[PDB]
């Protein structure tokens, strides 16, 4: 199935990926097309951050869903 | 009156920054004041209700204050930790990031809980029960909005739907400005046509290949409280950096009618909160602008110190997360 990323500075790209597949593969698949590393990506979904160790099925990710690609502003 | 600081306990401002606008969000306020999430507390031991007990108090603690009181969320952080163990140190967090935490974190703690023939607006509020019937609590009522995205398939014409729930927007910014960016140019830069070609192009049901599409955003259902998350990012593949570019937004009369899927007259905001970063990507201070919900006025919330300031004082190009409510 496809699904769809809002990246950083408006424009969108398109994955192919399965159910199945873990947050951390979907983060290479973006990197792969980005050239963003997997530990810098934050991926939201829905209000949820899409967490390592977990897959587009656990967050009932359907096809041509869109992730939003957000980074950090780290503070204290 | 509500003009309590937060200590910072190390490295925390990205926290307290949320808070104070958390606190300043009047429905949300209100709920803890009032004690209304009592009841819908859920049951159970080990569903993390300390959470919402330790949000709460701190909410009740900083509204019955004397102005300058410092108030300390060492408790409320033990909690939030718990819950999201990504913010366990004292390390320098991103204030989005947290947020989503946060509220995933309260909401759960107080939830309640194809269509190829049917119009677009039908699919969509069928869309929108079945998330509703997983979804559903005073934390959803505030921030939960509802995105129509409509593919495009340019070869046969057909055009595929879908419904995507968001509790806030994370917008791109827009390069340009003829005398300024404003916050309109950035929503236009989330709700625009999307091509999708060469390396992009998406497989079409229909055309049973992979064919040049377009791609488009719409808001469906618009949320009582709207986050607006600036991608301040850059999209440097070495060493990302900071943009740090003015963004213009206004404090009253945010009509967002023309990003509506339906023409509404009620997509209209006033501006309430403001997060603030101050830094690089890998640093910096965070601060919050908020308005009184009770008096009207603006104060900065800042490393415990809270301080009068005037609406003039608002706009500024270290606005990270802006807060508006349904006016
Ligand atoms: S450290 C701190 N304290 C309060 N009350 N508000 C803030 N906003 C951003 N940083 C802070
Ligand atoms: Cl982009
Ligand atoms: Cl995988
Ligand atoms: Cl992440
Ligand atoms: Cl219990
Ligand atoms: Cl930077
Ligand atoms: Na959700
Ligand atoms: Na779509
Ligand atoms: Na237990
Ligand atoms: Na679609
Ligand atoms: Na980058
Ligand atoms: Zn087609």
């Amino acid at each position: 199935m496809q699904i769809f990323v809002k990246t950083l500075t408006g424009k969108t790209i398109t994955l192919e990926v399965e159910p199945s597949d873990t947050i951390e593969n979907v983060k290479a698949k973006i990197q792969d097309k980005e050239g963003i590393p997997p530990d810098q990506q934050r991926l939201i979904f829905a209000g949820k951050q899409l967490e390592d160790g977990r897959t587009l099925s656990d967050y009932n990710i359907q096809k041509e869903s869109t992730l939003h690609l957000v980074l950090r502003l780290r503070g204290g | 009156q509500g003009l309590a600081g937060l200590r910072n306990l190390g490295n925390t401002c990205f926290m307290n920054s949320i808070l104070q606008c958390l606190s300043n969000t009047r429905e949300l306020r209100d709920y803890c004041l009032q004690r209304l999430y009592m009841r819908d507390l859920h049951h159970g031991s080990n569903a993390h209700t300390a959470l919402v007990e330790e949000f709460a108090k701190l909410i009740q603690t900083i509204w019955t204050s004397s102005p300058n009181d410092v108030v300390s969320p060492s408790e409320f952080k033990t909690q939030i930790q718990r819950y999201a163990p990504r913010f366990v140190g004292y390390n320098q967090q991103d204030a989005q990031e947290f947020l989503r935490f946060l509220l995933d974190g309260l909401h759960n703690e107080v939830n309640r809980v194809n269509l190829d023939h049917l119009p677009d607006d039908e699919k969509g509020r069928q869309m929108w029960r079945k998330y509703l019937e997983r979804e559903d609590s005073r934390i959803g009522d505030l921030f939960v909005g509802q995105l129509k995205s409509s593919l495009t398939c340019t070869d046969c014409g057909y055009c595929s739907t879908v419904f995507d729930p968001f509790w806030d927007l994370s917008l791109p910014i827009a390069k340009r400005g003829y005398p300024e960016v404003t916050l309109m140019d950035c929503m236009r830069l989330f709700t625009k046509e999307d091509v999708l070609d060469g390396d992009e192009k998406p497989t079409c049901c229909r055309c049973r290949g992979r064919k040049r599409c377009i791609k488009k955003f719409s808001i469906q259902r618009f949320p009582k409280i709207l986050v607006l998350h600036l991608k301040r990012f850059s999209e440097s593949r070495i060493r990302t950096s900071k943009l740090t570019t003015f963004v213009n937004f206004p404090l009253r009369d945010l009509d967002l009618r023309e990003f509506a899927s339906e023409n509404t007259n009620h997509a209209v905001y006033n501006l309430y909160a403001v997060s603030n970063h101050s830094g690089t990507t890998m640093g910096g201070h965070y601060t919050a602008y908020c308005r009184s919900p009770g008096t009207g006025e603006w104060h900065t919330f800042n490393d415990s110190s809270v301080t009068p300031m005037s609406s003039s004082q608002v706009r500024t190009s270290d606005a990270y997360l802006l807060f508006y409510e349904l006016a």
